């Protein structure tokens, strides 16, 4: 559900369906991604952590779009994609390492 | 992936334009009006600091 | 700062290090012990006699 | 053997007798075979390091299609001196793949 | 909130930075977060829906949740869209008085 919401939002916002696809594959990678860590620490599959992962989703959402958005507005303002995606990382690179 | 601005619309594109098209300029419309509401709203808080 | 210059530069670099985060993931979610709660439960040792 | 035996033992034992595997058997009979995850693992784990390496999804194959020959050669050698395929020839043909 | 707030707080600074006023620079990174803001909130409130109007199995856990996440949503929304460039208008004009 958390996919198809943000897919919808990313289109009716940016009205790209390309742009849909960062959050498309970026939360799942981040969810499943997380299990090799839990397991590292010694860490079981049981009803907290598992809530836990999905009040995560709200954060690995908001990542996507945060990311997603500050390019497409740098193409918005007439930057070519790749001019778009480094100054957009340029703006929040840093602040990302930060959050 | 993205496409530069003004790009020549893929088929995908196209068919979301054709079977959504008619949600995007009300909506654009609204964000557009909301935006501007929302900067005059911000901008006189900040003089009722 | 453009800490993600190489990625956006050599894409394929960011997928293999996605994919490998993925993959590891996958392996490690049929290792985890699962229940329905943590470890709670104080330990207990039951002595009975009759 | 060992269905074999199993097979033997349900046409030849009374009801209220059985088999039990014990020792290195019971082990054999108990484990699974982990190698249907572990060589597919293997595999794409070096796919991708030389799809990095070569920028390219495609260049990998023309290192990764090779390997096979090299352990025919080697497991030729065997047949044709009238070896086995056991764990010291098994680990040689590994080295011999990675070289 | 943090998250949110970290991104109007850092974009104004650079504003700042390549030469805008503290007011203009607060006003002008307010600008440029409202969509990404928004566009988080209305996803994170949306998938709220099914937890708070879902019965059954979990049904409990479910619409504590929701009404909390949905609610909380709100006021990370409109508090960090109104009050965080207040703060920074304030704390920045605090430490260039004169
Ligand atoms: C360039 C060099 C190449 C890099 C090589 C990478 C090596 C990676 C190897 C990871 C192997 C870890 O191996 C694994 O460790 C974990 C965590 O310590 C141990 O522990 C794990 O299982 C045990 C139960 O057995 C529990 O405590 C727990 O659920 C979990 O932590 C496992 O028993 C062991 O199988
Ligand atoms: C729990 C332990 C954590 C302790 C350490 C935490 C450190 C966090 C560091 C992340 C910062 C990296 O992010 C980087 O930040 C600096 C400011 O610092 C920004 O720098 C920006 O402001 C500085 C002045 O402050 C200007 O000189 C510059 O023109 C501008 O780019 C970069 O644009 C950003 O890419
Ligand atoms: C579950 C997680 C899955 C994540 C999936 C992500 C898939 C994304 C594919 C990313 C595309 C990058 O994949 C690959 O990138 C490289 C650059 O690095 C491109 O490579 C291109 O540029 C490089 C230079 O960098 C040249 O050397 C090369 O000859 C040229 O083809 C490939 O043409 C593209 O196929
Ligand atoms: C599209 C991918 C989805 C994103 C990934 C998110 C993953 C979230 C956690 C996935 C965890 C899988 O967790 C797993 O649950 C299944 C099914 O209940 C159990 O699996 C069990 O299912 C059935 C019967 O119940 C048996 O046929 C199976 O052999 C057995 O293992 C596993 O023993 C448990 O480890
Ligand atoms: C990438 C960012 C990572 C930031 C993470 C920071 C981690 C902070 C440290 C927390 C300490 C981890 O501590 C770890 O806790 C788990 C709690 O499930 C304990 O887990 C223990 O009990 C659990 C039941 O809950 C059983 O599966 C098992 O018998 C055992 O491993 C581990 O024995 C301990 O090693
Ligand atoms: C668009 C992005 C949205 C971001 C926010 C989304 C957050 C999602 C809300 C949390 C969902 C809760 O998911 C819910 O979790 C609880 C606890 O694990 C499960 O609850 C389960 O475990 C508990 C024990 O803790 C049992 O008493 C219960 O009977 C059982 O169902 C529910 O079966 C599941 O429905």
């Amino acid at each position: 559900e958390a996919v198809v919401l943000v897919v919808l939002v990313v289109i009716l916002f940016l009205q790209t369906w390309r742009a849909s696809i960062i959050p498309l594959i970026a939360v799942p990678v981040s969810v499943v991604g997380t299990f090799s860590i839990l397991y590292l620490l010694g860490f079981s599959l049981n009803t907290l952590s598992l809530f836990g992962l999905v009040l995560a989703i709200g954060i690995v959402v908001d990542d996507a779009i945060v990311v997603v958005e500050n390019v497409e507005r740098n193409i918005e303002e007439g930057l070519a994609p790749l001019a778009a995606a480094h100054q957009a990382m340029r703006e929040v690179s840093g602040p990302i390492i930060a959050i | 992936l993205l496409k530069p601005h003004g790009a020549k619309k893929d088929l995908p594109t196209r068919l979301i334009d054709r079977l959504f098209g008619w949600i995007f300029r009300p909506f654009n419309r609204f964000f557009l009006r909301s935006s501007n509401g929302y900067q005059g709203l911000v901008s006189k808080t900040l003089g009722r600091r | 700062m453009d800490f993600s210059r190489f990625f956006i530069d050599r894409p394929i670099f960011a997928a293999v290090l996605s994919i490998l985060i993925f993959i590891t993931g996958l392996i490690a979610i049929p290792l985890l012990p699962v229940s329905e709660y943590p470890d709670v439960v104080p330990p207990s040792v039951q002595v009975r006699a009759e | 053997a060992m269905t074999h035996l199993e097979e033997l033992s349900k046409q030849i034992l009374p009801n209220g007798m059985n088999i039990e595997w014990t020792d290195l058997s019971f082990q054999q009979a108990t484990q699974g075979n982990t190698a249907l995850i572990v060589f597919p693992v293997a595999v794409l784990l070096a796919f991708l390091v030389l799809a990095a390496l070569y920028e390219s999804w495609t260049l990998p194959l023309a290192v990764i299609l090779i390997v096979p020959m090299t352990m025919l050669s080697a497991l030729f050698g065997v047949w044709l001196t009238g070896g086995d395929n056991n764990v010291f020839v098994q680990v040689g043909l590994v080295v011999l793949m990675g070289l | 909130a943090c998250k949110n707030a970290i991104l109007i707080v850092e974009f104004a600074r650079e504003l700042e930075i390549q030469g805008k006023g503290i007011m203009e620079a607060a006003l002008e990174a307010c600008r440029l977060r409202l969509r990404p803001i928004v566009m988080t909130s209305i996803a994170f409130i949306a998938g709220t829906i099914p937890l708070i109007l879902g019965h059954g199995a979990g049904a409990e856990v479910r619409g504590v949740t929701g009404i909390t996440v949905f609610s909380g949503m709100l006021g990370v929304t409109l508090f960090g869209l109104f009050l965080t460039p207040v703060f920074y208008v304030t704390l920045r004009k605090l430490v260039t008085r004169r």
